[PDB]
């Protein structure tokens, strides 16, 4: 980053790839949710 | 009629042998290695490359031959006289390596006529053209004060537009739409390319025969070295990508590649570092094969100017790109001398040419000098004993 | 130190052919069906 | 294009088929000058409202977001969208609303002590998910609902903006050089004028009248019968270039008098490197992000996934109508996902997010149209245009020398020529004028001779109130309503309307083909 | 796809001005740089051409592999000395960029007529960083006298050939095929670049050699080996063949393993008789590999080699290195002997990892490789003229 920043637990690329995949999960669960919809 | 190339010839060769005795008297065992390398490309590379027709190769590579040795005795002559300004001169190494750069412009013109021209006809024209280059390289290098030690201004492009001019005036109606001899062979591409590969070897010591020892020579070697290594690879790649079926074509590999060589010339000896030298070789790769491939044809069947060889796509715009290099170098720090005067040594490089090359057409478009006819033209048979067996 | 940079060359170059490749495929098979 | 396919993705997939095909066309039609002239001309008309509104973002923001942001987002999007979106001749860009956007949110930001860039990140990750799941389920075939009434009140009010500003520019120019009696020859100069300095704003004035005939003269050549019809076409398309030349020496020898200049910024570095880098922490910079900011940030994301889907939607609409000879195919659900999902790429960048403006991408797609022996013949469709003009923004930085000489007035010139241009394609402008022709001289069109004069004349008039009421919409503070209130007319089309218009007259007056019912 | 070959050759060329760019700042030596160039672009390159309908590809492939060869191999051989730093472009490393070239055309020759130029572009990018990597090994690590090259560059290409030719082989070639038969003047255009590497092998040998005794003594040895091989390449090539006929294979290639393998022994005191006998065993080898073992390679071990460029270059390459362990056990040398061995064994394993690995990745069906039909043919990738 530049000057001085608070540190934390996960890195950026660690904090996105968390955040990547829990998006990805969330896409996925509406989908088999919808999947499931329209079919009984 | 029947004796006038003999007669024209020895007429010549003896007004050679009186100027060389008005004129001419006798660092060399060391530029010696690289004026080998010279003459091993104006009498070998560029005399197979144009042997690629297939009923054509004798004529090529015998008037290659005939052009370039009367060419290194009238260039001698008129390069020493002008650097000397009419008083004698003594004869070294570097005397012999100009006299060998006359001879390749003089060939360069020669791939842009050829097959359509009598013997006479080339050595009215060497004759001739010697003239007009050594005086616009001595306007070039000493008024103008110009940086072109690879000289893509004072050969490459001068004989272009001076073949390309010639041609124009010696413009044949019958060939406007092709001719059955004009076509290559697989035997005559395979000479063709010995002659290729002998000019993309020998390069480096044409562009840096006549530059400053030490660090220039070297950066002069090493800048023609990378740049004709990218022009490869990029004439590889275009040809692949503007021929039918991605199918290479043995033209595009023959004379595109030495594109790059041609290109780098203005800036073989300055700090255009290897990485600059890769991109002129690569953008004039690309800049010929794209030439060959649409800007020929153009020429040819609009412009009424037919080239050959293609001597345009090789010599004049890698040329032309060549001159632009050295003014952007110039521009960015990469040399002395000032960009005006690059310029200046461009335009009048391709003025010259142009200018010299209608004047010698006019004179050689005169029915005098056993031209052939439009049926004849790429055919060996018209001036050579060719055997019956291929 | 070398190695690890004529590897990381090697990867770039590779990921780069990869990449075009794998994009180039995937529209071809999108767009002939 | 619009239809439901029913399948997940299938929208996406459809787009992909209509276009990529023909992506060999893509690079072999732009060898022509018309493309280059396209290209110089889109280049400034793309990188002046970057360079303006990159300035603003800075000012607004204390340069958490500046020029050089802009421009590198700018030239990222570009070259992305030229190489893979199905509809190339869109231009991708800042725009107003998204510059609303970043002050209000940055105002909110500083209300609650929050961290501006670290919930721009925040919300542009929002913007992926919602992307995502609107073209999964084709979202974007809603816009088979917005009819030419709503393509043409977005199109007229865009181009009315633009002409407002355009001239707003000029009275800020001539406010801030005011002519009068004295002046003082000692001002400073740097970083700009402290004062009133002379003949700056005649000058300014005089530049930007010379651009705008020079530009209007050389459209009108086009279309003249002098010269060679090769040449004269020729010029015709670089009518443009050749009047940023002309105005451009004229201006340059000029010496004393001082003409506001482009300002780029020194080098690819951040407006602010005291505030933040490159990269920006989605956790926090300065202080640790508030877990509620996370999940707070839909609403807003929500916003502008609004903002920029109706934006791009209705943009490609207009640039895509069948009377403008677009026969190559254009991709809603692509283009659509590509944009939200390079704005929320690029916000996790510190750099803005882009959507395709109406003014810039008309302007584009007209600069490539070809007007055949009058009657629209075809459009030179090609990616080389838009990825040049994305690559030139990005390089307009290391050309400073020559962006440093080129003053603000002939690009408002430039700008004028490609507001009073951008009117030809509506069918609203073309009844409002003639609401000041008498009867007998209205062309023959379907919507005249089918309806009757005082109706076509309501229909009008009805028109013109909503596009005052968006007028006023813009200028007050709740104008980030604007895209809802513009929606809003989609209720008045298809219910109010039929009431008080038969159904004849609806089909004239409002055609997608522009046909006789 | 028809656009993988230019697309890769462009990504290739730009990645190289970009190391160029990253890692390269800027006599007496020149012109045994220039006979190795000689060597490595006309020697090679028609040497090739003895097939009747593929010297086009093999002088064009030839050229372009080249080309790119010394770049990258610049690129690689000067990161691998500057462990990762930049480094100056002198004449001394062109002809190491060369000597890679020549490494990558000597394994281009066991596969040709049966690779597509894209195949041949990986083949170059793989090949330079792994003979590269092996070079430095032997030359820095083991520190081994090799400056003919006999172990790193002819062994090494000849290995990573024979591994690549193993991997990419084909069912419907191993009984022959109808284009791979030479004919009468492409034999001849084959003699032109036999010629060229006889004459300008001696440079070959000493273009990198100290100067003062070792650089007079590799001169002098090479050129009395090859002047050994030729006579005795003539003499068993007319053993081996019905009725005493030579055979134009023999001739073209053979006469050429003297420089082989002396190439180890080039620079020590073995004096000229003994640089004699090590090129007479060198054609021997060379004439009776080409007469028995390339067959047996082809039909029982299913490896199929082209140019025979095993006879040439490994048969001759291992023979140079059993030559330089014993000139060093007998004292000709002052450089260890386990050495010289584990520089050999190095090499050969080297090169059979690398030429796996690389065929491996070339047996991907991407790289628009001929049918088995289409081998040994112009046509596949070259507009070839009507006549001949
Ligand atoms: C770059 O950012 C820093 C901090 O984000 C700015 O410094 C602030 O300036 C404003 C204006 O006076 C005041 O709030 C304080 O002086 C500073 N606050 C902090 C927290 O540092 C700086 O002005 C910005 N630079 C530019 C050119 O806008
Ligand atoms: C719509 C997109 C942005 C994803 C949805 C966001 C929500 C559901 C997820 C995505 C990433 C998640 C965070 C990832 C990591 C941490 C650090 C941990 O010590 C506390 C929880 C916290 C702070 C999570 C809270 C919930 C969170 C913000």
């Amino acid at each position: 980053g530049e000057r001085v920043q608070l540190a934390h637990h996960f890195s950026e690329p660690e904090i996105t790839l968390i955040i990547f995949g829990v998006m990805a999960g969330v896409i996925g669960t509406i989908l088999l949710i919808s999947y499931g919809i329209r079919r009984l | 009629m029947r004796f006038t190339f003999p007669l024209m010839a020895i007429v010549l060769e003896i007004a050679m042998i009186v100027l060389f005795g008005l004129f001419v008297e006798y660092i060399f065992f060391e530029l010696y290695p690289l004026f080998q390398d010279v003459h091993v490309m104006i009498f070998v590379g560029f005399g197979f490359l144009m042997t690629f027709l297939k009923k054509y190769g004798f004529s090529s590579v015998g008037i290659n031959l005939l052009v370039a040795a009367l060419g290194l005795q009238w260039g001698t002559i008129v390069q020493g006289i002008l650097q000397s300004q009419g008083q004698k001169f003594n004869i070294g190494i570097k005397n012999m390596i100009n006299a060998d750069f006359s001879a390749a412009t003089v060939l360069i013109s020669f791939g842009a006529v050829l097959g359509k021209t009598s013997p006479t006809q080339m050595l009215i024209m060497t004759i001739l053209e010697i003239v007009f280059f050594a005086h616009n390289e001595y306007l070039v290098s000493e008024i103008f004060k110009a940086s072109d030690i690879g000289a893509s201004m004072t050969i490459h492009a001068f004989g272009a537009y001076f073949g390309l001019a010639v041609a124009g005036i010696l413009y044949r109606s019958g060939l406007r739409k092709g001719h059955e001899n004009e076509e290559s062979a697989y035997y005559s591409d395979l000479f063709a390319m010995i002659g290729t590969l002998f000019l993309w070897m020998f390069w480096p010591s044409f562009n840096s025969a006549i530059a400053e020892p030490g660090d220039k020579q070297c950066r002069a070697i090493v800048n023609t070295y990378f740049s004709l290594a990218a022009c490869v690879l990029t004439a590889f790649a275009f040809s692949s990508l503007v021929e039918h079926r991605g199918k290479l074509n043995m033209v595009h590999i023959q004379n595109a590649t030495l594109a790059g060589g041609v290109a780098v010339g203005t800036c073989a000896d300055m700090a255009i570092h290897p990485f600059g030298s890769m991109i002129i070789g690569s953008i004039a790769g690309m800049v010929s094969v794209l030439g060959y491939k649409f800007l020929t044809p153009l020429f040819t069947t609009k412009l009424r100017i037919h080239d050959t060889c293609g001597v345009h796509n090789l010599h004049g715009l890698p040329g032309v790109v060549g001159g632009l290099a050295g003014i952007v170098a110039v521009a960015m720090g990469a040399s002395n001398t000032s960009m005006a005067m690059q310029a200046a040594a461009l335009g009048s490089s391709i003025g010259t040419a142009v200018v010299g090359g209608l004047m010698t057409g006019l004179i050689l478009k005169l029915p005098l000098w056993g031209q052939p006819s439009d049926q004849n033209c790429y055919d060996d048979s018209v001036y050579w004993k060719v055997p019956k067996t291929r | 130190a070398p190695v690890v940079i004529i590897l990381i060359i090697l990867c770039v170059m590779a990921g780069i052919i990869g990449t075009i490749l794998l994009i180039s495929y995937s529209i071809r098979r999108l767009i002939k069906a | 294009p619009l239809q439901q396919t029913g399948q997940l993705f299938g929208g996406l997939v459809r787009d992909i088929r209509r276009r990529y095909p023909y992506y060999l066309s893509d690079i072999t039609d732009a060898f022509s000058p018309q493309v280059l002239a396209a290209v110089i001309f889109i280049y400034f008309a793309a990188l002046s409202p970057a360079i303006t509104f990159g300035g603003l973002l800075g000012e607004k923001t204390r340069n958490q977001m500046g020029v050089s942001e802009l421009l590198i987002s700018t030239a990222v999007q570009g070259i992305l969208f030229a190489l893979l979106g199905a509809q190339p001749l869109l231009v991708v860009g800042f725009s107003g609303p998204l510059l609303v956007f970043e002050e209000a949110f940055f105002s909110f930001c500083e209300t609650n002590g929050l961290e501006y860039i670290v919930g721009r990140v925040w919300i542009g990750f929002w913007l992926i998910l919602l992307v995502v799941l609107v073209v999964a389920f084709e979202g974007s075939f809603l816009v088979r609902f917005i009819s030419r009434y709503t393509q043409e009140i977005f199109s007229f009010l865009i181009s009315l903006i633009f002409i407002y500003e355009t001239f707003s520019k000029l009275i800020k120019i001539f406010q801030d050089h005011p002519l009068q009696k004295t002046y003082n020859y000692n001002v400073l100069m740097v970083p700009k004028p402290q004062g009133p300095l002379p003949n700056t704003a005649l000058l300014s004035l005089v530049l930007m009248a010379g651009t705008f005939f020079f530009a209007m003269m050389l459209r009108k050549f086009k279309n003249s019968s002098y010269f060679p019809g090769k040449l004269r076409r020729v010029i015709g398309d670089f009518g443009v270039p050749i009047s940023i030349l002309i105005m451009v020496l004229v201006d340059f020898f000029i010496q004393d008098t001082y003409t506001q200049k482009l300002s780029v910024p020194d080098g690819f570095k951040v407006s602010n490197s005291s505030a933040r880098g490159w990269v920006i922490h989605p956790l926090g910079l300065r202080s640790e992000f508030p877990i509620w900011m996370m999940f707070a940030s839909a609403l807003p994301a929500l916003l502008v996934f609004i903002l920029i889907f109706l934006e791009s939607q209705i943009t490609t609409l207009i640039v895509s109508k069948p009377e403008r000879k677009m026969v190559k195919g254009s991709g809603f659900h692509l283009d659509l996902l590509l944009v939200v999902g390079m704005g929320g790429v690029a916000a996790l960048f510190g750099m803005p997010w882009l959507s395709a403006t109406t003014v810039r991408s008309v302007t584009h797609a007209n600069a490539l149209t070809v007007m055949g022996k009058a009657q629209i013949q075809e459009v030179k469709e090609q990616r080389i245009s838009g990825l040049l003009v994305a690559v030139l923004v990005g390089l307009s930085i290391l050309m400073e020398p020559i962006l440093s000489r080129i003053p603000l007035a002939v690009l408002f010139g430039i700008f004028l020529y490609m507001g009073v241009t951008s009117l030809s394609g509506i069918q609203l402008f073309d009844r409002i004028l003639l609401l000041f022709k008498p009867p007998k001289y209205h062309p023959d069109v379907p919507y005249v001779k089918r309806v009757k004069t005082w109706r076509m004349h309501l229909f009008t008039g009805i028109q013109i109130i909503c596009l005052a009421v968006l007028w006023v919409v813009k200028s007050t503070p709740a104008s980030l309503a604007l895209p809802f209130v513009l929606i809003l007319t989609v209720p008045l089309r298809r219910v109010l309307l039929p009431l008080i218009f038969r159904n004849v007259e609806l089909q004239c007056l409002d055609a997608d083909d522009a046909k006789a019912t």
